[PDB]
């Protein structure tokens, strides 16, 4: 451990060029099974109603 | 990553209100040197020996053998926390164990890692090796969207689940014609993922990963090299450096189970 | 033999510290001679008799073949001790008992040999075979990188293996309606290696061997040969003489599992 | 007698449950050392077994 006194390290020198990688990770899932399940279709009014017997 | 849904059922004809977006998180990692010396004295290069015509080449190449094998154990032998380098003090890597925190398992009275690279918590006490935590760290990777497909881990841990696994099973039959007895258990199987288990001698003992090799990387600063130095007398001095770091993609995509003990 | 890793951080720009390097191991091993001894009488060879033409040589036949048999037995009849010869003590050379002490196990209270081939160690008490046995010796033989393929061992100990072996299953399965009953087992294989299974008429009882062939050699230093004694009357006599060696490569490439009893 | 009970390296002995045939009979033992066929003698003497060539 001597770091002989008077070498120019990485320490004494300035103006590095920081490394940033061009690519960012991301993995965060997005599916709706359910969606995808049930079925599709159109309403035409703010209450929709249907019969059961 | 994404945010978690919520209601949202706002109110019709209403002035629109601006909601915050979401930000990425930064991480990083610092550089380590790695360096084998040798020295031969003269006369040792001249006399006849047996296997050998010149010594120096022979113990250069068991050098970098070493330190290759030493590289590694770096990579993966024991738990490293990051350290900035110092005129001073060395500078030092941050392995797999002071990233891993979400997936993974830890056993008794231990504390999980902070999730920089600062520290690599503390260690819990050992617990038999089930199946259970192979199957909480597979489901804990699917929540996440992780795609982890090898596991790694000790010889004594790999021996343990050849000799008793009994998957979802109680009897485990052979057949009395068969003239072959096997031990041996590669591929696990389960409603999240597929993994084949591998063993490493340098591994760290006590100790599961499973693990996605496409995201890890390992760069170098300076390309693994050697070179001689002066010569002061009637010897030889060879010298062989490196300086490497690692980079983890995502700690989400992985699992480390920390503190499991084989065979009770 | 290589060196286990460590820490190896080093610091940047230092002076090079000059570290020790590995160094090989010497072993050595003795010659012996066998010989065998015949004499007929003149009448003998000269009556008719049924089967044979000549009796020199129909008894001949039979010592050659008992020699051969003896150099067997002297190679993995009994434990052995290299002794040095002088003009009134026989020189002994040591086989394998004397050589593997690493990956083997012994019974309680038991000594295992030094290395060099001086002493064979102490006996234990005889325990039961089971498969934990094969599998930690397996293991044993993986991480030393040793790469073995064969399993010898005595006819009690096959017949106890092929009764009762069932490695890794709780339970053995048989058709009711098959007219064909089998008791063969051959091949042991597990994650860390594969080997197959052979009886040895004169092998030694209560020892299992597990070895590479190819890591073994037998050296004469006189090649078998026969010649005439003198004549002192009306008879024939014959001597037979052969002198040899045994060179094992490296004993961490096998194992010698000692006591073990196939009957309680 | 062998055929009640043989059990070579065996420990359960199976036997379909939907199978309506019940065959008992061993014919061939086969071990480390030797392959023999099994046949009954009339006139063999009793409480007797010869394995031969």
């Amino acid at each position: 451990m001597a770091t002989p006194t008077n070498a120019v390290s990485t320490v004494e020198i300035n103006g590095k060029r920081e490394d940033l990688i061009d690519i960012i990770y991301n993995i965060a899932p997005y599916d709706t099974p359910f969606m995808t399940a049930i079925g599709k279709g159109v309403a035409t009014a703010i209450t929709h109603e249907w019969q059961t017997d | 990553e994404l945010r978690q849904p919520g209601k949202n059922t706002r109110v019709e004809g209403e002035d629109a209100t601006i909601k915050a977006g979401s930000f990425t998180t930064m991480l990083n990692n610092f550089c380590q040197i790695s360096d084998e010396t040798l020295q031969v004295t003269g006369t040792a290069d001249k006399v006849k020996k047996a296997g050998r015509k010149n010594e120096l080449a022979y113990q250069l190449a068991k050098k970098s053998k070493e330190l290759k094998l030493d590289m590694e154990y770096a990579m993966v032998g024991a738990p490293q926390a990051k350290i900035q380098r110092n005129t001073t003090t060395p500078g030092q890597m941050a392995n797999i164990f002071a990233y891993y925190k979400t997936n993974g398992s830890v056993g008794a009275n231990g504390t999980l890692p902070t999730g920089d690279g600062s520290d690599t918590g503390t260690a819990g006490d050992l617990r038999l090796l089930t199946e259970d935590m192979l199957l909480n760290a597979s489901e804990a990777i699917w929540r996440n969207g992780g795609q982890a497909n090898s596991i790694q881990t000790s010889s004594s841990i790999k021996k343990a689940i050849s000799k008793n696994m009994k998957g979802r099973a109680t009897e485990i039959t052979l057949d009395a014609s068969d003239n072959r007895i096997a031990q041996t258990v590669d591929v696990y199987e389960s409603d999240f993922g597929k993994y084949t288990i591998r063993a490493n001698r340098w591994f760290h003992e006590n100790t599961m990963f499973i693990f996605d090799p496409k995201m890890h990387a390992l760069c170098y600063l300076r390309p693994f090299f050697q070179h001689e130095l002066a010569k002061t007398g009637d010897s030889e001095k060879r010298q062989l450096l490196v300086e490497y770091t690692l980079r983890v993609n995502n700690e989400k995509s992985g699992a480390l189970i920390r503190d499991v003990v084989a065979q009770v």
